[PDB]
């Protein structure tokens, strides 16, 4: 499918794919913000008279973006959430068009089996719904978040460039009776700069602060007590996209150490498609911001990479806006927000 | 501050490429399995561009078919293109005068002589370029430029000498030299025009050549006024410096990161080696531009589009690109080395630092090093060849030969050795 | 008398038992020492190339100058202030950059060699004898051991290697060098580089004024560095009673990794770094040096940017603490290269009685 | 101690007067002779650097 | 004379004197009529043939292994600086006496060294090696409650002959692929291995299947044992985890063929780690920690 029909009715996507291409466009956030503007736009102006036909020109429009850009999981997660909003309102129309039991909530075996309406207004409200779930998400982990850390016990650090985590430590510290020390690591090519302000903000806040190179994760190991991860991106079985440089040998070390490894992330970071391999959906970074000179670099092939995958054997609690859960058991929650047919696109 | 026009230099470095440049225009040409034309588009846009201006006359029929089946073409661009007809070899200062007669000139128009690809960022230039145009009335163009390598070695053929200020940012001197190519003349010359006005004195030989221009409205206008300046780098900043116009100012924009231009053989060699790394920050081809292309990114610097074959058993070394549609068989050692679209490898095939176009047969125990094979042009049996070989246009090289260091094979079917028909020069046989 | 007192930036609320402070710039002090000690102070302070081998040599070197220097005084015999002049030294030494293992066994063996010799013997006879008596000690456990090291690792390498390596450890430097030139086997070398210390880039360069193909990466990038690649080289500081490797920064971490990815790890030591001293952690003795190293933002060492960071005292509880000596655990590493050809790490002290 | 090019003294054993196997003993050896040795060597040396120059000058065996 | 003639010899007897002590018997008939008092004539001689023996083996290391020990004692034997006829005497003698020695040995290890099977321990042996199972029969002697688990070993079918060799005995068995060997951990108490030769670091050289059972032991932590006769020390070191000085081929990829004929090429020679060792037991005093090491570190000096 090109972009032979949308022309005039809708213009805004060679803007968004513009947008993902030459990296205007920043954080996850903003990303999911620009998809459902995208949707809203898409659902205000065009016309259907079908449904099952619109559904499609939905399934391809969504194939098309991840086409443009494979990093942005948000994207896709809305789209599909928003496909899933829909086909339950599908469904429930053609029940009454025709005019059914289940033991739980999904079945199995009704896929081996054989199975004009005001759900615009419908849809646009699922849009909202969306978009105030992306709003807040660490007002629903701190009640549970605030639970963890106690007094006179040590934490460290990889990946500060998420802003849901900060947000998760501030709170945190914020209490009187909580006491805390705080080890972070650099991460050199990637996450310094970001490193640095996280420290200043802790800086900020009046807590202890401890400021490790990527080297000296080792020799104060045996007096760490807690692992957080800044991942920006949930999967299937439990693996993870994390927000760029220094997390897979940190939570490589804890697990030797049996440490205890906690994710904050949130369910819109959630995908429904599987990671199956880490070299196709992990890009990598720049080889000009190592070493300079060119000549001699020729000869110097150096190797980099923006954002880092951790397998699901190391970590072991994902604490959501919804609640506390585990990577054997998130599977269940991207199943509750994005429908079967929907995974394949 | 928005609303700005685009004219492109192209047609103009023609048989500057020896060996080709005859049948096929020089931009269109692939650089790497993907025409050269699409990635100045693309900056272009990036810099901020509302119409497209080419310049064409050296098979300007095949420019225009490919500007109608380009994105460009069709209702959703920004910039519509809109090609300029001239008379077949002219200088760039009959081609402003050419435009100046046309009439679309207005206020900061972009100028861009040849094909650039670059990482940085065009807007903070843009502003700066605004600034400094509102401090004094008479400005001029901007000029861009680069760090350069520590050492200058590999730079014979533009090694411009830069006097620069640096409150100003303002060139003094410009001068070419010879001098690491062939020792004759190894010679500084200094102006003493603007000594006592300057004083902070910055010379400089470690910078590399972009040749973009953001350009007023006088430039044109120049241009008509004194028509001696035939160039625009060489003769035109030197009268500039000179005070042709009294009291005015150029630019000379200073950037840390990497910016050069396409010129000869080697270099584009050399850029080509830059974007298969991590160089060009935002600029990879796994990001998919021309829409048709389906690359994806792998391991060690390594490029694969969709429907590439590769047989097992295959050591690879550093940074290689494959194209769609290729068979490749077992045993071959494949190191820096780019294939082209829809090509097929035989067996046994040993390749270093190499460079292959679209759609190309190589042939069964040969062994290919540092040397480049043009579209549609097959290499037979048992073919050996050294540093810097470059083979045109359809070349059919059969079974059995043998070529020495830096020997050139024509591409139209003349004052070179070495023909399109069957066999290359061993025994005679051609036109 | 030298200079007390004074020390930059937090003192921190952890690791606080080794010296981190001194003297930088040069002011007021005893009008006796011979310059050179005071120089090799100022280098040591301010190196980026030395690590663990060299070192040692080069104190030796400049004890050897000393020596050939000295004149005995026509009163008070060959050692009688001499003692005093070399205690000042070491405090000199202590107050500059702590002293290591390699350089307290060469304190003791000058210590032994100055009982030797009683104070009878004239001037021009003694010293002749004992700077060259010193030479050979210095050609024979140092040198030729290098060297048998060095053969060892020939045999022990196969075909078809893929290497990763750290350090500034002049040993594995010529080791790799032998390789790419004198067997010219099939040698692919992965450099890691650590923030206190440029090491990595240093052993890149050397790389590329031989002719090698190099890889450079750091500690973070390694997820992805492995996806073909087998051994892991490390360069030990020394070895201590327990049998632990008692080394410099990034190697623990590397060696970990390199366990979790299936291929074991092996280190080079001297017949001589061995000692008697008992730790088992990194808390017991480090070296600690000023947050001075940790200022600059990436690319190279001399670029002073105005970014976002550049204050130490003013900033109200903040703590910027970096460890450069490591102590790395002892099941990890398997082969250890020493002057006794082959052998295990558990062995400890084998060679320290043996003497 | 030995290793490589460092000059040692020795004393022959037993002696196979046939085909060529000879053998060599240092610790006979006394410290008288390690002098005596060296001196022997340094005439060899001595010796052939005298037949040498010959031997390059007149172009014969 | 030849050695290689000597080694020939026996073939179907066997089964008494360790191997390592043949060959040495070998070496020392081979020395004793080319006149022992020359040292330049002999030992030269004597590396000579041991080499041609390396070149010629087809599947064995503890040859070797011998004949360096071998080379050592003679290093040893003329540091009295007595006179040469004697000291040539002793070592002549020194190689009947050597064999006798063994016997000695073994019963020293088949009488002290048993006390690790007593109240009905089940053991799960692999690797064939005679001390282990004259320990296993000597402890039949003294009437003690036992239980025996066999792993299935297939260079040749020597799990066969093992099982041969228990029914003379007497005593109840039964068979185990190498494969359930993770499922049945539980009933049986500890692992018990007969090594061909251990390593500089520590670590054991044996036969088709032993890292992963090592890997097995570590997991369960029920411990694990190796017993050998005290002259398996040769300068060897595995550095990597798939590494060895080894005459078949280390995973050869064979070309795709039709007919099923290149298939059984697959490792018949497995290293282990040196922590995985709980007791090593040998003749010279129950020593294992970091004992071989120092053995070797005694024999070299350095």
């Amino acid at each position: 499918h090109p972009n032979a029909a949308t022309s005039d009715v809708n213009v805004t996507i060679d803007t968004f794919v513009a947008k993902l291409k030459r990296r205007q466009v920043q954080g996850s956030y903003a990303i999911a913000l620009e998809t459902l503007q995208l949707l809203m736009r898409f659902i205000s102006a065009a016309r259907w008279n079908h449904v099952n036909d619109l559904i499609e020109q939905i399934r391809d429009l969504g194939n098309s973006l991840e086409k443009a850009h494979p990093t942005a999981f948000s994207c896709g997660n809305v789209i599909r959430r928003i496909l899933a909003v829909l086909r339950d309102e599908v469904e429930e129309d053609t029940m009454s068009t025709t005019v059914v039991a289940e033991p739980l909530i999904s079945s199995m075996f009704n896929l081996l089996q054989k199975p004009k309406t005001d759900y615009r207004q419908v849809a646009i409200q699922g849009i909202k719904d969306l978009i105030d779930e992306i709003k807040n998400i660490d007002e629903g982990i701190q009640q549970i978040a605030i639970d963890l850390i106690h007094d006179h016990e040590i934490l460290l650090t990889p990946t500060p460039d998420s802003k849901t985590v900060l947000k998760f430590l501030i709170t945190a510290r914020e209490r009187s009776n909580r006491t805390f020390t705080v080890l972070v690591t650099e991460g050199f090519p990637n996450n310094t700069k970001n490193a640095h302000e996280f420290a200043k903000k802790l800086a900020q806040h009046n807590i202890e602060t401890l400021v490790v190179p990527d080297s000296a994760v080792f020799a104060l190991m045996s007096r760490v007590g807690k692992v957080i991860i800044g991942t920006k991106a949930v999967f299937v079985n439990g693996g993870t996209i994390s927000s760029n440089s220094g997390v897979s040998s940190v939570c490589e070390c804890a697990r030797e150490f049996r440490t205890p490894v906690f994710a904050v992330a949130g369910l819109y970071k959630l995908s429904p498609l599987y990671p199956f391999d880490v070299e196709k959906f992990v890009e990598f970074g720049g080889s000009q911001r190592i070493l300079p000179r060119m000549d001699p670099r020729k000869r110097l092939d150096t190797v980099n990479q923006i954002t880092d995958y951790v397998p699901p054997e190391n970590i072991d609690i994902y604490i959501t806006n919804v609640g506390g859960f585990n990577p054997s058991f998130i599977y269940r929650i991207a199943w509750d927000n994005y429908k079967q047919i929907d995974v394949h696109l | 501050e928005d609303r700005l026009q685009a004219v492109v230099l192209t047609d103009s470095y023609e048989t500057r490429f020896m060996p080709l440049t005859a049948v096929k225009p020089r931009c269109l040409l692939p650089l790497a399995n993907v025409p050269l034309i699409e990635y100045t588009l693309e900056f272009l846009a990036k810099a901020g561009v509302h119409e497209v201006f080419l310049i064409c006359s050296s098979h300007a029929n095949q420019i225009n078919d490919y500007i109608e089946n380009s994105k460009w073409n069709l209702p959703w661009s920004p910039f519509k293109i809109t090609t300029i007809m001239s008379p077949e070899a002219r200088c760039t200062g009959d081609v402003m005068r050419d435009l100046d007669n046309r009439g679309i000139i207005t206020g900061d128009f972009i100028l861009v002589s040849g094909d650039v690809l670059t990482n940085i960022d065009f807007s903070k230039m843009l502003e700066f370029h605004k600034k400094m145009h509102l401090q004094d009335k008479d400005h001029i163009s901007t000029m861009c430029l680069s760090k350069a390598s520590t050492y200058p070695k590999t730079r014979t053929i533009e090694p411009a000498a830069f006097v620069l200020d640096k409150s100003t940012s303002r060139c003094i001197y410009y001068q070419d030299l010879p001098l690491p190519s062939s020792r004759e003349k190894t010679s500084i010359q200094i102006d003493p025009e603007l000594l006592d006005n300057v004083d902070e004195f910055v010379i400089r030989n470690d910078l590399i050549d972009c040749r973009i221009d953001i350009c007023t409205s006088h430039v044109p206008l120049i241009f008509q006024e004194n028509f001696d300046y035939q160039s625009l780098r060489t003769d035109f900043v030197k009268g500039v410096i000179s005070s042709d116009i009294l009291g005015k100012h150029i630019y000379a924009y200073l950037t840390d990161e990497y910016a050069v231009r396409v010129e000869s053989w080697q270099t584009y060699d050399t850029i080509s080696q830059d974007f298969l790394g991590r160089w060009c920050y935002p600029l990879v081809l796994d990001s998919n531009i021309q829409d048709d292309q389906t690359y994806s990114y792998e391991s060690r610097h390594i490029y694969k589009e969709k429907d590439v074959v590769l047989a097992q058993s295959c050591k690879i070394g550093k940074c290689t690109a494959i194209g769609s549609g290729t068979k490749i068989g077992e045993g071959t050692k494949i190191e820096n080395s780019v294939i082209g679209r829809n090509c097929q490898i035989g067996e046994n095939i040993r390749i270093k630092n190499s460079f292959i176009w679209d759609d190309c047969i190589i042939g069964n125990n040969s062994i290919i090093d540092h040397s480049l094979i043009a579209s549609n042009a097959t290499l037979g049996s048992n073919v050996r060849l050294n540093d810097g070989c470059i083979i045109g246009f359809n070349v059919k090289i059969d079974d059995n030969m043998d070529l020495d260091r830096n020997t050139k094979i024509s591409a139209s079917p003349q004052d070179l050795d070495d023909q399109t028909l069957a066999v290359s020069i061993v025994g005679d046989k051609g036109v | 008398p030298g200079i007390s007192s004074v020390i930059p930036t937090v003192l921190e609320q952890s690791f606080d038992n080794s010296s981190l402070i001194s003297v930088k710039e040069l002011l007021l002090n005893k009008d006796l020492i011979h310059p050179s000690i005071l120089l090799l102070t100022s280098h040591l302070a301010h190196y980026k190339i030395v690590g663990s081998i060299p070192r040692c040599i080069a104190m030796l070197e400049v004890f050897q100058i000393v020596i050939k220097d000295y004149q005995t005084p026509k009163g008070t015999t060959l050692s009688r202030n001499l003692t005093s002049y070399l205690s000042h030294q070491i405090d000199l030494l202590k107050k500059a950059r702590p002293l290591s293992v390699t350089m307290g066994n060469a304190i003791r063996w000058l210590k032994q060699e100055i009982s030797l010799i009683d104070p009878s013997t004239p001037d021009k006879a003694a010293k002749k004898d004992l700077c060259e008596k010193i030479g050979q000690f210095a050609k024979e456990k140092i040198e030729l051991a290098d060297q048998l090291i060095i053969d060892n690792a020939s045999t022990q390498i196969e075909e078809s290697t893929t290497i990763v390596t750290y350090g500034s450890s002049k040993v594995l430097t010529e080791l790799l060098l032998h390789n790419a030139i004198s067997l010219k086997k099939n040698i692919k070398v992965i450099v890691v580089d650590s923030r206190p210390l440029f090491e990595g880039r240093k052993m890149a360069e050397t790389l590329r004024n031989a002719g090698v193909n190099v890889m450079y990466a750091l500690i973070t990038s390694l997820d992805t560095i492995f996806n073909d690649v087998d051994y892991v080289f490390l360069g030990a500081h020394s070895i201590l009673s327990n049998g632990f490797l008692y080394s410099r920064a990034g190697t623990a971490m590397l060696a970990m990794s390199a366990k979790r990815r299936n291929i074991p790890v092996l280190v080079c030591c001297e017949s001589l770094k061995f000692s008697q001293r008992v730790q088992l952690d990194s808390v017991t003795f480090n070296e600690l040096a000023d947050p001075n190293d940790l200022v600059n933002i990436d690319y190279e060492n001399p670029v002073e940017r105005r970014g976002n960071k550049g204050a130490l005292l003013n900033q109200f509880i903040k703590e910027r603490k970096f460890e450069k000596k490591k102590l790395a655990m002892e099941n990890k590493p398997k082969g250890n290269k020493i002057g006794g050809k082959k052998g295990s790490e558990g062995e400890s002290k084998d060679a320290s009685n043996e003497e | 101690l030995i290793r490589v090019g460092k000059n040692d003294v020795a004393v022959v054993l037993r002696v196979d007067k046939e085909k060529g196997y000879i053998d060599l003993s240092k610790r006979r050896v006394s410290s008288e002779d390690i002098i005596k040795c060296e001196e022997k060597y340094q005439k060899s040396k001595t010796v052939h650097s005298i037949l040498r120059y010959c031997a390059e000058k007149f172009q014969i065996p | 004379f030849n050695i290689t003639e000597t080694y020939l010899r026996f073939l179907e007897e066997d089964t008494e004197m360790t191997m390592p002590i043949a060959a040495i018997e070998a070496l020392v008939t081979l020395l004793r009529i080319k006149t022992p008092e020359t040292a330049a004539e002999m030992i030269n001689t004597i590396k000579s043939s041991t080499e041609e023996l390396i070149k010629s083996i087809p599947n064995s290391v503890s040859l070797r292994a011998g004949c360096d020990i071998f080379m050592r004692f003679v290093l040893r034997n003329l540091h009295l600086y007595g006179d040469w006829e004697n000291c040539k005497q002793h070592l002549i003698e020194n190689g009947q006496l050597f064999v006798s020695r063994a016997k000695k040995s073994r019963n020293k290890i088949a009488e002290i060294g048993v006390d690790f099977i007593a109240d009905d321990d089940i053991i799960l042996v692999h690797g064939y090696s005679r001390a282990v199972f004259s320990l296993l029969n000597h402890a039949a002697n003294k009437f003690i409650r036992f239980r025996c688990v066999v792993t299935e070993s297939r260079p040749s079918k020597q799990g066969n002959q093992l099982y041969t060799l228990l029914e003379q005995k007497g005593i109840p068995v039964t068979l185990i692929v190498d494969s359930a060997v993770g499922a049945v951990i539980d009933k049986v108490d500890k692992v018990f291995v007969g090594a061909e030769g251990v390593a500089e670091s520590g670590g054991i050289i044996n036969l088709v299947g032993t890292y992963s059972v090592g890997v097995l032991a570590h997991n369960a932590r029920k411990p694990f044992y190796v017993v050998t006769e005290s002259h398996k020390f040769v300068r060897m070191f595995p550095l990597s985890s798939d590494d060895l000085p080894m005459a078949g081929p280390p995973l050869d990829f064979t070309r795709r063929t039709d007919d099923l004929e290149d298939a059984l090429r697959g490792p018949t020679i497995d290293y282990t780690a040196q922590e995985y060792i709980t007791a090593l037991i040998t003749d010279l005093g129950v020593l294992t920690p970091s004992a071989v090491s120092e053995e070797l570190i005694k024999m070299w000096y350095d």
